[PDB]
């Protein structure tokens, strides 16, 4: 009768949460309460600095490799060719 | 503020040496009831609250007890346990128990708080993505086929010029004509899409979130953090007050007040200001609300006042029980609260002492129009 | 721009921070981190990168950062275009009237501030990831001065082989 | 046109309850206290000043108040402040740029 | 000339911008009169006791 | 059940495109090669000064509108009533 006492004046429900976090010292609980803004670090923007240099990296490539090209979609006959199976595809 | 000795005080002795509010209170009370003072420290120290079982509250009421003293013009909280040994008057001042604690420090002014939203190595390396950009749009745009490499309009200056054009969002009136021009003016303008896009955005935050503000401003909020660690005077009312505790949030508080690591309590209220300020935002105060009022005008305003009252207590002037001498003095306090006296020496020790000259009242809107000060940078 | 580089490989006072010396500030480095204020005092360490509590395993995005940062590939390709570079400028006396080695040079100054300036970006990015209140010395500000100093030879690569088939045109 | 002066727990029992239609606004121009009366000299006025302080040391005069100022009336706006919601523009809004 | 006042325009926008449907939707008291002070001179307003 | 917690995540490298889930950024691109080309075709119907007016090819139509996307315009505009819909 004694346990269904204190469970009914909520005794076992105070003495629950005392024990196990009160006595404990995780502050999970209240880091969440308040909120921050920051700046933005490199490490959360790179992958754009990292295109633009792969960007660089191709727009330098393609500027050479035309260029050899002329030191050293066409031929009308076929670019039906290229149509039909264009087309079937 | 309710006494304390002058500037001078080594050179003058008797009833002209102490200054303060009950020293102002007690020349108010002779004015209207009739008789000459006399002002008698206490060696005490503590206000006088329970004895340690020797049941001579050891204090002011002891000097009460004892036929010692005649009246008690003196902060003294009118209590229950108090009202049975001595008799007090109606009170004089309306108080309540309060947390003061340390200021948050999260003001932080700038000049140049437009270059805030991204760091100081975004800034860096978009200067350096800047030129990279600006050399790679050049020495693409100019090799060998008048000529027809002249055909084009990007020198290298000209290349500076749309490269600034593309991420001041403005645009130029020269673009690049080649495939391969177009690939290095074409990923410039994603960089320039997400970067700006990211300081447009965050320049919205910086612009809605930024004040001060104190995480722990409330009763429950004080009750529930064992890193800010919390006490009160010894041998105080305020300390017999959490001793009978009632509520759930204030058996909460006497909790962790008896398994206290290591031991909160101060001998004065000015050693609890002295022990927030080297914790320095660690450890929070509970003391009156009329003396916190007074830390704030005072240097060097490293304090706040934190919550309302916790409740609605009072300072009473004081005499022993069955005493003749207290009666018309009952009626002393009704007088000069009625012609404003007692409201007129509160606005004495509270006005002139007002050396911080803040008064926050604050500011809870969130839409504030920006003042110049805080553009000044791009100005300049 | 060779010489400010090669400095700044070899030194090490790239970045102030609290940090420990043998296993409180610090004269860390890519390879070699040392100390300053303490108790020891240049008693330099070669930095590890230590998976103890970093925690990560498999993680594709955080290895692949993390020993591209441990090998220093960029600063070090951001060497060896730029003295390939400077062999072309050598190279333009002798073996003259070429005229396309003054194009082959300024190719290489270039792309070597595009291994530089991407070796920034991995140097800053596996960094942060506390270290409060670092600094970034002037080991670093030489590398940055490395980037610009290299891109104007670049610039004048150019601008004299425009010079030079403006000769043949 | 027409500001009324009254005593602090009156004007806060007004603008708690509905239809919530004034203001209480600045702070107390002089601070006094209702009172328990007894007749001078009565064996009744002893107890009658102890018991008052008991209410007020273990918290009865705080409880009796949380009590009464909530229990009859609550106009919505006390506690709405933390509700937050968002809308659309109106042309009310931007109305002087089309002028 | 053209460079400078850009980067003058991109953070004076910026900061207009920032939080420009607040501005527009502010629902906020005018408050007249307050603190016995503005009472004391506003006398249009009539007083009771 | 018991674990070891995750004790964060890095935000990636491409964290932004984040923003916009990966079936929008595959229909932006349908969207941006479906305008291109049809803006190619609009503007080309066989009236030199006859069909050689009009900038608008196909790689112009790729570089007018990767230009109106990224919120830089390019100096070639439609000058034309099916072509600036
Ligand atoms: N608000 S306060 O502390 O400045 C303050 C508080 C009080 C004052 C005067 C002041 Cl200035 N006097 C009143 C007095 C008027 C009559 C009612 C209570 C005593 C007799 N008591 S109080 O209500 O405790
Ligand atoms: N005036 C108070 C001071 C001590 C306290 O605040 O508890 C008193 O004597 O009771």
């Amino acid at each position: 009768l004694a346990v269904l006492k204190l469970s009914e004046q909520g005794v076992l429900d105070k003495l629950k949460n005392k024990w196990w976090y009160d006595k404990g010292e995780c502050g999970a609980k209240d880091s969440g309460s308040k909120e921050k803004t920051s700046a933005l670090s490199l490490s959360n923007v790179a992958g754009v600095f990292y295109i633009l240099v792969g960007g660089l990296g191709l727009a330098m490539l393609v500027a050479l490799i035309e260029f050899c090209y002329k030191s050293r979609l066409f031929d009308r006959g076929v670019q039906m060719l290229l149509t039909t199976v264009g087309a079937f595809a | 503020p309710y006494v304390m000795m002058k500037k001078n005080h080594e050179m003058l002795e008797g009833n002209e040496r102490y200054e303060g509010y009950c020293v102002d209170l007690a020349a108010e009370i002779a004015k209207h009831c009739g008789f000459k003072y006399k002002l008698t420290i206490v060696g005490d120290g503590k206000y006088g609250a329970r004895d340690a079982d020797t049941k001579i509250w050891n204090g002011m009421v002891g000097e009460l007890v004892y036929g010692k003293a005649d009246i008690a013009i003196a902060p003294l909280t009118i209590t229950l346990v108090r009202e049975e040994v001595i008799d007090f008057s109606k009170p004089f001042m309306s108080l309540g128990i309060s947390i003061m604690i340390k200021k948050p420090q999260k003001s932080k002014p700038g000049v140049f708080s437009f270059l805030d939203p991204l760091a100081y190595e975004i800034w860096m390396c978009i200067v350096f993505a800047y030129i990279g950009v600006s050399v790679v749009l050049f020495l693409v745009s100019r090799f060998s086929p008048q000529s027809s490499e002249s055909t084009n309009e990007f020198g290298i200056f000209n290349s500076l010029w749309f490269s600034l054009g593309a991420f001041m969002q403005q645009g130029c009136d020269i673009s690049p004509r080649s495939l391969s021009g177009r690939i290095v003016g074409g990923v410039w303008w994603f960089f320039t899409l997400i970067i700006i896009s990211s300081y447009t955005a965050n320049l919205a935050a910086f612009l809605t979130v930024e004040r001060m503000v104190s995480p722990i401003e409330s009763a429950e909020d004080l009750s529930k953090q064992t890193e800010i660690a919390y006490g009160t005077l010894d041998s105080g009312s305020t300390k017999e007050f959490f001793r009978r505790s009632k509520i759930a949030v204030f058996d909460k508080m006497w909790t962790y007040m008896r398994s206290a690591e290591p031991s909160v309590f101060v001998r004065t209220t000015a050693e609890g200001v002295a022990r927030v300020r080297k914790s320095k935002g660690k450890y929070a105060y509970l003391l009156e609300s009329t003396m916190n009022e007074y830390i704030e005008q005072r240097k060097p305003c490293d304090t706040m006042k934190v919550g309302g009252n916790l409740d609605s207590k009072g300072y009473g002037i004081a005499t022993p029980k069955g005493s003749s001498l207290g009666t018309p003095v009952n009626l002393a306090v009704l007088k000069l609260s009625e012609q404003g006296v007692l409201d007129k020496l509160k606005n004495k020790w509270w006005y002139d002492k007002g050396e911080c000259g803040a008064k926050d009242s604050g500011s809870k809107e969130k839409t504030s129009a920006l003042s110049l000060s805080n553009v000044a940078g791009v100005f300049y | 721009a060779f010489s400010l580089m090669t400095i700044a490989v070899g030194t090490d006072y790239w970045l102030y921070s609290r940090g420990v010396c043998k296993t409180v500030m610090t004269h860390s480095g890519l390879w070699r981190t040392c100390c300053l204020e303490g108790n020891f005092k240049g008693l330099c360490k070669q930095i590890d990168h230590f998976p103890e509590d970093a925690d990560y395993e498999a993680d594709t995005a955080e290895y692949f950062l993390r020993a591209v940062r441990a090998s220093s590939i960029f600063p070090i390709l951001s060497v060896i275009l730029l003295f390939m570079g400077g062999l072309c400028i050598a190279a333009s006396e002798f073996y003259k009237t070429r005229h396309n080695i003054i194009l082959s040079a300024g190719i290489f100054f270039v792309s070597a501030g595009l291994s530089n300036i991407i070796g920034i970006i991995v140097y800053i990015s596996a960094n942060a990831g506390k270290k409060n209140s670092y600094s970034y010395g002037w080991s670093f500000y030489f590398g940055a001065l490395s980037f610009i100093i290299a891109e104007m030879v670049g610039v004048l690569a150019v601008h004299m082989f425009i010079d030079r088939h403006k000769q043949l045109t």
